Order: structure tokens, then sequence, then C-alpha cells
């Protein structure tokens, strides 16, 4: 079967709401056994548009992870029922609910595959991950490595971003009680994300080490790709120059202090004089 | 909502311990617990002044727009404010000039239960024009 | 009052944004025709129904 | 008249063609408004006097 | 030869070519007027540059450009770290 | 705009009137305008209000950007951006420093809209010299922080 | 205080019983103070954010 | 306002077609002086038309 149709994978707000608000409706299991749901969106595109999803039970056990059960059944009835909705709306792969894939996920996916014309594997977090996306897409590969290693089927990944609907995105604004100190649409909002970028390249910044030592020690197989994409960070180095900024800014907001000072200075005596007049008047006019 | 707006009767008397309180209920779920958070410390504090109080309802209210909790935020200042009538206008007005009725539910309502005993002449006048609109 | 005024400042950003598609396309192109107010004027369309609009600030 | 903006240079006798373009757009203009400023902060010196 | 190297003086590019000074310059002279790359060439036998304005604007564009293209490296890089670091179920 | 109902019954009407469905609950009563849908709205049905159920969790999923964004920023603006940017705030600057010349020539009142008609169009020739000023300021501030910023951290 | 310049002589109701009155007084006066000079940021504070908040809420 | 295309306020602009008809042929308007020195040709063009229409009374 294709998994074919993807170069992007965007996921609405939608998809990730859904899972938390399903896992109470089903069983209140919350993770205590992972769940994998079908993802629903669109077709007939380069760019994959995950519109949806909806949960299947799906137990895996914590004894075992080579165990699970997967509500076939659901998934054949469902189908039918996605074209009364809309023509759009199909299934384009399944969800794992996270917190880490695992190699049985190749087993979970070719099930899958039988359904779906373009299969992509999204884990899609019940836990937000971190201030960055909460989901990360990737997709069923057939690769060696000059590790030694001959034929496996693992996951690389593909470009994750989130995107939204002109329907959905209004409709998100009003649910919101916050009122976003990031937006980044401007200056106020930029000098907020500047601060954090430089926590978000720390988090980062660690895994990239600690999976260097593994491969050292701690034997690890090396994905050949990472090796050869860390050493091109390095080399690019140069040394700072210039930039600056000039007197100019004051010299406007000065104008504006000249002219309010020029009209006070002939309203002064007029103002100060009258004053003992009024305040007298003031305290016997507050009486009636 | 029974048992919310029973978490500020029970605490009633203990003054500071209810500080406490009125951030743990914001931080759980639904806008309904956050609501009776608001509730805790005016009731608590019952007729004492108290600045830190006064301060974080105000917050709240501002910083993180939800219906439940800035009605309920405003109103919570008039118990606190009990005590002295004449200098809760001055608080109150800049909730006032803010458009949203929620908002401006509150205010009126501080007005009217601080005010209540012994009133003041500008507490009555603020309430007027919200009477004559036509938000319900 | 001082924290509170650049909790309003993130409050204008907001607001510009939700504003903003309303603004945009479906846009129907008139002519301007006269002004009876600068917050409120008169534009005649080209399929010639005349309108009493109200102007938007995000132009002068 | 600067028709191929280069330098003839007698220290040597040589003749030296490179890009060495006159001014840049962005300091230009900005030299004129330096200039402008100063006029303007002596005007706001004269009314300045009134307050003293 | 002179995409490559920024900076030759005239004698090295004799020995490059394993032809005299004087012979190379009189190729140089018809090259530049074909147009295929520009040079600037000296009879004094100081240096022959090549792609150089002697503006600070080029250092300027360039030092920018290499920093641009880094930040976007590192943010990629990571997505695939991520499924080494589980680990036990590559090894 | 979107409204909920609840059909009424015919029985209910004569005896009850339409204001028995308000009692005890939040009970606002909607206008979606005039035209037909009041008018339809009133022979009908009882139109009741929308609140919206939220959760913090809910909030969380909303919130959440990119882990790119946390590179953005520190990204080093070109300095052939820049250029363009600068070129373009000094050229502004000097057409309307001029302005800003005659301005302050007069200028003795306050009210300062009414400088802006003497000094000619909507706002005064000193503000408009200020938000160039700001806007070059603020493609500076991204530069000049990420480029020794970024210099030093790869190092 | 029924004073505030220099006079009477002392005796712990005099001049020294006057003028550490007057201390022990300055304390709680210093807060009435600072807070009738920042009347006049408050007021400018005040100004400003009233027609902001006017602007964003309209 | 079309919202039952119900009558909001009357307008206080309100178009004349005379007006129009003035300018679109254009005539740039003159005075006595231009002419000025034949004294009789201005005074009868001023005995028909402004008399009758200011006062009908005349």
């Amino acid at each position: 079967m294709p998994e074919l149709a993807v170069q992007k994978v965007v996921v609405h707000p939608l998809v990730l709401l859904s899972v938390v608000d399903h896992f109470n409706r089903i069983g209140k299991v919350g993770n205590q056994k992972r769940v994998v749901g079908v993802l629903l969106g669109s077709w007939q595109k380069k760019v994959l548009d995950v519109s949806n999803s909806f949960a299947v039970p799906f137990d895996e056990d914590d004894k075992d992870d080579s165990v699970w059960f997967l509500d076939h059944d659901y998934l054949e009835n469902m189908y039918g029922m996605f074209k009364k909705v809309n023509a759009r709306e199909r299934i384009v792969g399944w969800y794992h609910t996270g917190p880490k894939l695992h190699k049985n996920d190749i087993a979970i996916n070719e099930l899958m595959k039988r359904y779906c014309p373009n299969s992509v594997l999204v884990i899609i977090d019940v836990k937000p991950k971190d201030l960055g996306l909460p989901t990360e897409a990737y997709i069923s590969v057939e690769e060696v490595h000059d590790d030694g290693t001959p034929t496996s089927k693992t996951f690389e990944h593909v470009t994750s971003e989130i995107g939204a609907e002109e329907a959905e995105e209004v409709g998100v604004e009003h649910l919101l009680r916050d009122i976003k100190d990031t937006t980044v649409g401007t200056l106020s909002q930029r000098i907020t994300n500047q601060v954090h970028g430089l926590k978000g390249l720390n988090s980062k910044l660690l895994d990239i080490r600690t999976y260097l030592e593994k491969v050292a020690s701690g034997k690890l197989p090396i994905n050949h790709h990472i090796i050869y994409q860390l050493q091109d960070v390095f080399n690019l180095l140069p040394d700072a120059s210039l930039q600056e900024f000039v007197k100019a800014f004051y010299l406007k907001t000065n104008d504006q202090m000249v002219v309010v000072y020029l009209a006070s200075l002939i309203r002064s005596v007029v103002a100060l004089h009258n004053l003992i007049n009024n305040k007298i008047a003031n305290r016997d006019a507050e009486k009636k | 909502r029974g048992l919310a707006v029973g978490i500020a009767l029970v605490m009633y008397g203990r003054m500071e311990e209810a500080d406490a309180l009125i951030e743990s209920l914001c931080r759980d779920k639904d806008p309904i617990l956050r609501r009776s958070g608001m509730y805790t410390v005016a009731m608590a504090y019952c007729g004492s002044g108290n600045n830190k109080a006064i301060r974080r309802l105000l917050h709240v209210a501002v910083s993180d727009v939800n219906d439940d909790v800035r009605r309920a935020a405003v109103e919570s200042l008039g118990f606190i404010l009990f005590r002295t009538p004449e200098q809760c206008p001055s608080v109150v007005s800049l909730l006032s000039e803010s458009y949203n009725p929620h908002v401006r539910y509150g205010a009126a309502m501080a007005l009217g239960v601080c005010c209540a005993g012994t009133g003041n002449k500008e507490a009555i006048n603020l309430l007027e024009p919200m009477t004559n609109d036509p938000v319900n | 009052i001082k924290d509170e005024q650049k909790n309003l400042k993130k409050e204008f950003l907001h607001a510009q944004e939700e504003v903003k598609r309303i603004q945009s396309i479906p846009l129907v192109i008139g002519q301007f025709l006269e002004a009876v107010d600068q917050n409120t004027a008169i534009v005649g369309s080209t399929t010639g129904s005349n309108y009493y609009v109200r102007i938007l600030s995000t132009i002068d | 008249d600067k028709k191929f903006h280069g330098i003839l240079d007698q220290g040597e006798g040589v003749l030296i063609i490179f890009d060495e373009p006159p001014v840049d757009k962005t300091y230009e203009a900005a030299l004129e408004t330096i200039q402008n400023m100063s006029k303007v902060v002596d005007s706001l010196y004269n009314k300045a006097k009134k307050l003293t | 030869m002179a995409k490559y190297y920024t900076r030759i003086t005239m004698k090295r590019m004799a020995q490059l070519l394993d032809l005299s000074v004087d012979e190379s310059e009189a190729f140089l002279s018809n090259l530049v007027v074909n147009k295929t790359i520009f040079a600037k060439v000296d009879r004094l036998a100081g240096v022959i540059n090549f792609q150089r304005p002697k503006d600070p604007n080029n250092l300027l564009n360039d030092w920018s450009q290499k920093l641009n293209s880094l930040m976007s490296l590192v943010n990629k890089t990571t997505h695939l770290i991520a499924k080494e670091e589980m680990i036990h179920n590559l090894q | 705009v979107i409204d909920a109902f609840r059909l009424i019954n015919a029985n209910m009407m004569v005896l009850g009137h339409e204001p028995r469905q308000t009692t005890s609950n939040l009970g606002h009563l909607n206008k979606p305008s005039i035209q037909a849908l009041i008018h339809g709205l009133n022979r009908h049905y009882y139109s009741i209000t929308i609140n919206y159920r939220k959760n913090e969790l809910e909030q969380k999923m909303l919130l959440n950007l990119h882990k790119k964004s946390w590179m953005e920023g520190l990204t080093l603006q070109d300095y052939s951006e820049h250029c363009k940017h600068n070129e373009s705030v000094v050229k502004e600057m000097l057409e309307l420093a001029k302005n800003y010349n005659k301005a302050v020539e007069e200028e003795d009142k306050m009210t300062p809209e009414q400088l802006a008609i003497k000094n000619v169009g909507k706002q005064d020739p000193k503000r408009h010299l200020e938000e160039h000023v700001d806007v070059l300021m603020t493609s500076n501030i991204v530069q000049c922080l990420a480029a020794m910023l970024d210099t030093v951290v790869f190092k | 205080m029924a004073l505030d310049g220099p006079e009477q002589m002392e005796l712990e109701e005099g001049k020294a019983g006057s003028g550490l009155r007057q201390y022990y007084l300055s304390k709680i006066e210093e807060l009435q103070l600072i807070v009738n000079d920042k009347s006049q940021n408050l007021r400018r504070l005040q100004a400003q954010r009233n027609e902001l908040n006017a602007k964003v809420r309209l | 306002r079309n919202d039952s295309y119900t009558l909001h306020k009357i307008l206080p602009n309100k178009v004349d077609p005379l007006v129009s008809l003035m300018m679109v042929e254009k005539v740039p308007d003159s005075t006595y002086e231009m002419i000025g020195g034949l004294d009789k040709q201005i005074k009868e063009i001023k005995e028909v038309i402004e008399l009758p229409v200011k006062h009908p009374e005349l």
C-alpha cells in the first residue's frame, strides 16, 4: 500500500483537544494504557491537512508492548459515516498518544495501511511537549545505515507545523480566555520571543550531546544522517561586526516637551491667582 | 457550584490562610472553580484592610479575560473594602471604564455592597448609566 | 495601573488580528461619492447601490 | 567628473580602478537630516528662553 | 582557477599555469574582454584579484548569510535525534 | 453569530406565555438583528444563550506554537535587508524634517490635533519622524542583539 | 507638633520634649509625604491608560 | 439601516440637479468691471433680472 500524498503534515488544534477529551469519554484511561486512534483529514493534495481525529479503543499493555487490542470493526463502519460529514474526510493514518515511539509501532502501522491510501504515524501527545509543537509527524521508511545494519523498517521524521482552517481559526479566539503575550506580531511580542529562544535552544541542545555519547558507549545504532548534519553546524562560524543606533529618537520627544511648557508659562499667573477664589467658593457650594 | 461557593464559607475568619486558596482554585480546570477562587479571600478577611488581596483580584481579572473570573473578582473587592465606604469608587472607577458587561457587572455591585450602611453621594450616581443601558 | 497599561497593549494586537478577517475580502469596489461626516461616509457602488458606511480605522 | 570611478596614484605613477562609489544612500540622506535638526534645536533654545 | 582563489600573486600564477608572468598577463587581457570571469591584474606585480570589489559591503552581507542558515539547521536536526533518544527499541 | 434554541409548546403559550421558559436559568433572550430572523423567532421558539466550557489543559494545547520559533528570533537578520529598511527610513525622515522645521516656529498652543491641521495632514510631523525612527529601531534591535548573540553561543 | 520652627527651652516637655515628639511623628508623616508627591505621577498614568483602555476595548 | 430597509436618520446631504448642470458645461463667473465703462449696458441687465427675482413687488 502507498504511504504517498504527503510532503508536509499540518495538524489542527482540534486534533489534540479531541484526544484529551476522548480519554475521559471512553473509560477514563488517561494514557495508563496507550491509545491508538484513527487520524482523519484531506486527500488529493501534496500537503497533508489533518482535519480531525477520533479515538479507537486500543489498549497496549505495560507488562508487554507486543500485546495490544485494536478495534478493527469500528474502522469500517465509521468509514461510510465520514462522507455524511464532508467528502474531504477520509482516513489518512493513525495517531499514537505517546510518550514515545516503539519498534512495536511498525506492526501497528501494517494493519492501518490497508484502510488508508496515505498512512502516516503522527504522535499527538496527550501532554503538550513543551511550548513547542505538541505533535511530531513520522513516516515508515525502509533504509540501511552504514553502521553494519541490514534492512530495517523505522520512522524518519517529516516536517511538522501547525495550521488552521478559516472556520476553525475564529472559533479558537472566542474560546480562548488567554490574551497572548506570545502573539509574535510586533516589537512587544518579539522581545518575549528572544528571551524564550535562548531557553529553547538549550532544551534542544542537551539532547544532541547525549545522542553522541550513546554511540560512543552505552551502544546505540548510528543514524548516519544525524552525524552528517551535526558537523555542518560547527563549520559556518565567523566573528561579529557593527550595528548601532542614532540619537534621533530623543529629538522628537523633546519637541513635544517644549510645546506644552510654553502654553503652561502663559497660563500660570492666571490659573494660580484664580485658585484661591474658586477654593472658597467650592467649600460653600458643596453644602447645598 | 454548591461546593466551590461552600469553600469560602468554611474558611471565614482565618484571614491569611485564604490567600493560599485563591490561586490554587484558579489553577484547576473549569471556569466555575476559578470563579469561587475569587470569593474565598474576601469572605475570610471580612472588613480588614489588606493590600495584597485587592491587587490579586485586580490582576487576575485584567490579565486573563474569562467571564466567570472578571465578574467575581470585582464583586469581591466590595466585601474587603466594606469597613470604610468612601474610599471605594476611586478604585472601582477604573473597572467601570472597561467596556465589557461582566466587568461592569461587578463594578456596580461592589458599590452597593460597601456603601449599603453609611453611603456616599458619588457611589449612587455611578450606577445610574448602567441601569439606563440596553444591555441587560 | 502601570502593569495594566502593558496588559492593554497586548489586548490591542489581539483585537487587531480578529477585526482583520472582517476587514479583508469579500470586498466590493465603489467610488468615494461624498462625506457626510468623518466617522460615516457615503460611497457609491458599481451595481448602482449607494451605501451609508462606517469608516474602519486602519486608514486616515 | 567621476567618469570611470578610479584614482590616479602619483606616488607610484600607476592608475588604479577599483569600486569606490561616492557615498552611499543611507548615510547621504542622514547627513542632511542631522544638519536640519541643528537648526531645529536652536529654535527650541529661543522658545525655551521664555521659561527662564 | 580564478573562481576558487580570491587572491594569487602574479608570480604564483605563472608557476600554476607553467607559463611565464608576461604570457599569463596577455591571456588575462584577452579573457577579461571576453568577460568569462572578471579579473583585476597589475603590472606592478603585487596581486591579481578575482571577484573583490574592495568594499566592506561584501563582507557585511557574506557575514550575515552564514549566521542566517545556521539557526535553521539546529532546529531541524533535533527532530530526528528525538527518535534515537528513546532507546530499547533500536537496541 | 450562532444561537441555540428550544421549541415551545402551543398550549404553553396561551396559558403560560413565553417568559415561563426564562425562569430557573440564565434567561437571556437574543435579538439576531431585525427582518425575518426576529419575526420567525417570536412566532416559533424561545432562544437561549451560549456559554463556553473550558479547561486548563484545553487552553494549553491552543497556546502552543513551534520548536522552530525558538531559533527564529535569534536569527541574524541580513545586513542587506536591514540596509533596505535603513535607506527607506532616512529618506522619509528627510522629507518630513523640513515640515518639522517650519512647524516649530509656531506651536505655542496646546491641543496637538490643531497643530496637525496647521502643519498639514493627520498627525504632527514630529510624530511622523519618530514613527520612522522607531521602525528602524525595531529592525536594528533584532539585528544587533542577534549579531553578538549568535557568534558567541555557537563558538 | 504645635510648631516646626525653633522655639522653647528643654524640660522633656520643652525643646527636648518637642524635638523628640517631632521624630516620633516623622516616621508616620513620611508615608503621608511620599504619597502626595506620588499623586502627580498617578494621574499621568491614569490619563494615558484611560485613552488606551477605551481604544483597545472599543 | 438595511437590516429591515428601515429609515435610520434623514440624510443632511441632498444633491441638487441644477448645480450639476451649471458645473459640467463650465461658466467662469465675472462681474461688472470686465466691461466696465459702458455704464448703460451693465445697468440694463440689473433691471430685468435682479429686481423681479429679489422682490417681485416692484
